[PDB]
RNA sequence: GUUGGGCACUCUAAGGUGACUGCCGGUGACAAACCGGAGGAAGGUGGGGAUGACGUCAAAUCAUCAUGCCCCUUAUGACCUGGGCUACACACGUGCUACAAUGGACAGAACAAAGGGCAGCGAAACCGCGAGGUUAAGCCAAUCCCACAAAUCUGUUCUCAGUUCGGAUCGCAGUCUGCAACUCGACUGCGUGAAGCUGGAAUCGCUAGUAAUCGCGGAUCAGCAUGCCGCGGUGAAUACGUUCC
């Protein structure tokens, strides 16, 4: 808004383990206030994790956000008669945002019949430097780096 | 309404399906309330001159 | 656009004419006092009458009306106002007790004053001139303030427009303000001509 | 299993799998097998020739398929004979039970034939 | 007995919560909190004013909560014990008002108003 | 559809006069209004001639329309087509 | 045990008009339980504000209903034909469960 | 909570108190103010409502009502029955329900608010698969009734299918109101099981208890609400910024 920054407001962190980078994930993933299927489906995604793995859930998911989580992004631009997408550097605060809602996406979009399959096999994904959710945050970069001139 | 319409509402009609609520105040057929068997009209005038009882602006 | 003043001001510092609790008869009594009201007003045209308030308690309807000119209403002793009440005792089939208050400075009421200048305007008086007097017999009243409209074809105009005249503060958006309000209309040859008063007698 | 000549799904359960006959849904599926006491949850592929015999005899007293089918048609086709309003809607494509027709007739009329506004 | 009262406050529910001593026990009318408050993040955040002041394990929370929903009373509840936990202590005050447990939410629904289709949320406009 | 309990209804002054044909052998042509009165079984025969708003529609009875109201016989409206 | 209810619209009326009854109960001698307040039944009518069309456009009125209960434990003959004596304001309706 | 007993607590609702940049520091003309801090349930017009200046659009309303002028006055007035306002090649606006597995079905636990009720609300009981029926307790109501919250939670089953998705359309048989449900009512049972696999160009709402989603009540009303006006339940995301619209 034209009067300036607002108040963030704030999430608690959660009841197992103990993480407001994960609290955020239930409120990215819930529907129509459903927060009790969004916090259903996590654990679920997560015990499914630790069983695959062998490694605490918590531990790959925060690998995960590391490989999806976004530096540089392009934004549109109207100069004259064409558009010029410049690149800026991403905020601390987005970067985890852009983090959760590409997940949460992807994960969606996958072919697995569950969403905490879906969930926890997009999670694994971005843990091996591939999927869906990198896969965008690699074309993010490609574009920023594509139009490094400008600034 | 026309005085034929006002009459014959407040004549006892052939069933007592066919009976019907005018405004007592102006014979308007619709948007007439129970209460104070009048209009929204006449209700909103009479309500604004203190002339029906209990009856104030609501906000809340 | 704007709010009936005395609409926004009832159960806050005014109060209700109709002064009686009821739940069944609600309805019944209320069409009641309004025939009783369009009645006073026709018989009383030229006494000066403004507020009406109606009470009642079982069998039985006090009349409390108010009028500059007291005398003119009972008339001899109590000749007219008996007249009154028995013809009330048809309508009502009830027991009419009538009380009668004097308005003190009749260019402090609006209904009054609404109905003196809608009486000129009838008789062919310049709505200039009729609105003007008013606002400085008010104001010798001792009104806080007072605006005044009359709304129509001025003068057999073809076109409608609204002259207005004021005098002092009429803070409308003050809810704490004693603010009086009264509309009346005249039937000209020209169709109708509607008055609008506002007389602020001051705070509460 | 053929019932009532229809090969209905082998791979489903049986009070769903009864519903592919004509004139059979959830709860004559659900009224036929407690008749038979065969359990609802028992795959048709995973039925025995008695518990087949049983529920093929309760649906042999319903009318169901072609003796169904010819009834509502000779019901629809007296309505039209008559000339009732309803039958004049039949034919005419329209709807029967006072649905309005001004806007959303689709399922009757079928989709949109478009034609030049003012 | 030894009961520290305090009434909470969320929404339309209302706790009237009681701190008598023992190894921490909710008791939400005649149960156990599971029972009644089945989310796990509710329970976390009714022991919230507990984990602060460390009297978890120390006070039984009888409580009789009534309106709102299961969250609006788990908030009323936590809202309660933190007020409860003042005629307990008044130097936990200092360490309850740092994390926000003192404030009664005053966030309710906001009225439907005419002309909206919600509270806010205005009818489908069109220019055509 | 009209209760049970009630049974089928019809108009009097449409029953009577059909009544008073089936008195006899005596088949006329009953003009009517009563396009709500239902076709009773001792109606099959006769000539009704139902009113749909402007005419008396002639409307001969069968053994099929019997139940049916005799406003189904007499439609109210007229389409024929746009264009 | 003799039982009052007050139904008024204006809440200052009643409650003059219940002090009366409180006052008239104490000089009879009678044991007062008191004007217990009952939960206000406030009626909403909403309406058109315009006289056609402009259906967004409208005025809401209420109609708040306030209700005290004065109970009455151990009467004298005395205290019934008191509450005969107060002739209370229109506006407030008495009723009598005695 | 049923009783006795108490009114503690909650609640009810009358009267008060409380928030004023009042206090602390900084920036600021030493002003106005602003930024942060304390205390506080609340902090900077705390949230929301009511409240709508002079005027603008010869904007809307002669069909609420009133009214000048004009017109009709065995008719443009009045009474009736039936029909129509519900028509259907089609085009647009606003909505509802969906397109499913964050789901469907089935089963078991729960947790609201605000309203309405006198010829009116009608419990329980019994009968009916059900809509409902018969009978009838209580209540002119913080007493009784409407009334059952539903999303949710926990099981079980279905396992990606135009399907156990969806519920249009149509047939049959009913229920209720009503003098009467053909045109033209709602609801129920059984059968039927359409389109629809998240929607082109484009376009709308919303900044928080909001949006989104889930039920509940009311006016009108014999009957008839996906509409309207209210009510609570669960409950987000995001706001860098002001270039552009
Ligand atoms: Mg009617
Ligand atoms: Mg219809
Ligand atoms: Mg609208
Ligand atoms: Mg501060
Ligand atoms: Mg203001
Ligand atoms: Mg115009
Ligand atoms: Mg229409
Ligand atoms: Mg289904
Ligand atoms: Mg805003
Ligand atoms: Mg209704
Ligand atoms: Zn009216």
């Amino acid at each position: 808004p034209r009067k300036g920054p607002v108040a963030k407001r704030d999430v608690l962190p959660d009841p197992i383990y103990n993480s407001k980078l994960v609290s955020r994930l239930i409120n990215k993933m819930m529907i129509d206030g459903k927060k009790g299927k969004s916090q259903t489906i996590l654990y679920k995604s997560f015990d499914i994790i630790k069983e695959r793995t062998g490694n605490d859930a918590m531990e790959v998911f925060e690998q995960a956000l590391k490989n999806i989580m976004p530096v540089l992004e392009v934004k549109a631009r109207r100069v004259g008669g064409a558009n010029y997408q410049v690149p800026v550097e991403v905020r601390p605060e987005r970067r985890t945002t852009l983090g959760l809602r590409w997940l949460v996406n992807y994960a969606r979009l996958r072919g697995e019949k569950t969403m905490e399959e879906r969930l926890a096999n997009e999670i694994l994904d971005a843990a091996n430097n591939t999927g869906a959710a990198v896969k965008k945050r690699e074309d993010t970069h490609k574009m920023a780096e594509a139009n490094k001139a400008f600034a | 309404a026309k005085k034929s319409m006002i009459a014959k509402q407040q004549r006892t009609p052939k069933f007592k399906v066919q009976e019907y609520t005018r405004c007592e105040r102006c014979g308007r057929p619709h948007s007439v309330i129970r209460k104070f068997k009048l209009c929204r009209i006449c209700f909103r005038e009479l309500a604004y001159k203190g002339q029906i009882p209990g009856v104030k602006k609501a906000s809340w | 656009q704007k709010v009936n003043p005395v609409g926004l001001r009832i159960g806050v510092i005014r109060d209700w004419e109709s002064k009686w609790y009821a739940g069944k008869d609600y309805a019944d009594f209320l069409h009641e006092d309004l025939k009783i009201r369009e009645y006073i007003s026709k018989r009383l045209s030229d006494a000066s009458v403004s507020k009406v308030e109606i009470e009642r308690a079982a069998n039985r309807v006090n009349i409390t009306i108010h009028t500059a000119k007291p005398g003119m209403v009972i008339g001899k002793g109590g000749s007219e106002v008996e007249a009154l009440r028995k013809a009330l005792n048809s309508l009502t089939g009830k027991r009419v007790h009538i009380n009668i208050l004097e308005i003190k400075r009749a260019d402090l009421d609006a209904q009054l004053v609404a109905d003196n200048i809608a009486r000129q305007l009838e008789n062919r008086v310049s709505f200039r001139r009729a609105q003007k007097q008013q606002i400085q017999r008010t104001m010798r009243a001792g009104a806080q303030g007072v605006k005044t409209m009359v709304s129509g074809r001025l003068g057999g105009a073809d076109i409608a427009r609204s002259e207005y005249y004021s005098e002092g503060t009429v803070p409308l958006h003050t809810l704490r303000a004693d603010i009086d309000y009264a509309t009346s209309e005249a039937d000209t040859t020209y169709g109708k001509l509607g008055v609008k008063v506002w007389i602020y007698r001051g705070e509460v | 299993a053929r019932i009532a000549g229809v090969d209905i799904p082998r791979d489903k359960r049986v009070v769903i799998s009864l519903t592919y006959i004509f004139g059979i849904g959830r709860t004559t599926a659900q009224q036929v097998l407690k008749e038979a006491g065969v359990s609802e949850d028992t795959r048709v592929r995973d039925l025995t020739e008695e518990e087949l015999g049983k529920i093929r005899d309760i649906i042999d007293k319903l009318k169901v398929e072609g003796d169904l089918r010819r009834e509502v048609s000779l019901n629809i086709k007296r309505l039209i004979e008559i000339g009732s309003y309803r039958g004049i809607r039949h034919r005419r494509g329209l709807p029967v039970r006072g649905q309005n027709s001004k806007n959303n007739a689709r399922t009757r009329k079928g989709p949109r034939r478009t034609v030049a506004n003012k | 007995q030894v009961q520290y009262y305090g009434t909470g406050r969320r929404k339309s529910s209302v706790a009237r919560v009681r701190l008598v001593p023992g190894e921490g026990r909710i008791v939400v009318n005649n149960r156990e909190i599971s029972e009644h408050i089945p989310s796990a993040a509710l329970i976390e955040d009714i022991k919230q004013p507990l984990t602060l002041t460390e009297t978890a394990g120390t006070y039984d929370v009888l409580v009789n909560v009534h309106g709102g929903g299961l969250s609006g009373q788990a908030g009323a509840i936590r809202h309660g014990i933190a007020r409860a936990l003042l005629e307990a202590d008044p130097e936990y005050r200092t360490t309850l008002k740092r994390a926000g447990l003192l404030t009664r939410d005053a966030r309710m629904k906001e009225r439907k108003k005419y002309g909206l289709k919600g509270a806010r949320r205005a009818p489908q406009f069109s220019k055509r | 559809a009209r209760s049970l309990k009630k049974g089928p209804f019809v108009d009097g002054h449409l029953m009577t006069k059909i009544e008073k044909l089936n008195e006899t052998d005596k088949k006329q042509v009953v003009k009517t209004w009563s396009r709500r009165s239902t076709i009773f079984p001792q109606f099959i025969g006769h000539t009704i001639a139902v009113y749909d708003g402007r005419k008396h529609v002639p409307v001969f009875i069968s053994e099929d329309m019997v139940g049916h109201k005799l406003g189904e016989f007499a439609p109210t409206r007229t389409y024929k087509g746009h264009a | 045990k003799i039982r009052i209810r007050l139904k008024a619209y204006d809440h200052r009326i009643l409650d003059q008009s219940a002090e009366k009854i409180v006052e008239t109960a104490k000089r009879s001698g009678a044991s007062v339980s008191g004007p217990i307040p009952l939960p206000t039944e406030k009626s909403v009518y909403t309406i058109l504000r315009a006289v056609h069309k402009y259906k967004d456009s409208r005025e809401q009125f209420e109609m708040r209903t306030h209700k005290r209960l004065i109970d009455i434990v151990n009467p004298t003959p005395q205290t019934v034909d008191a509450l005969m004596r107060l002739d209370l304001p229109s506006g407030v309706d008495i009723e009598i469960k005695l």
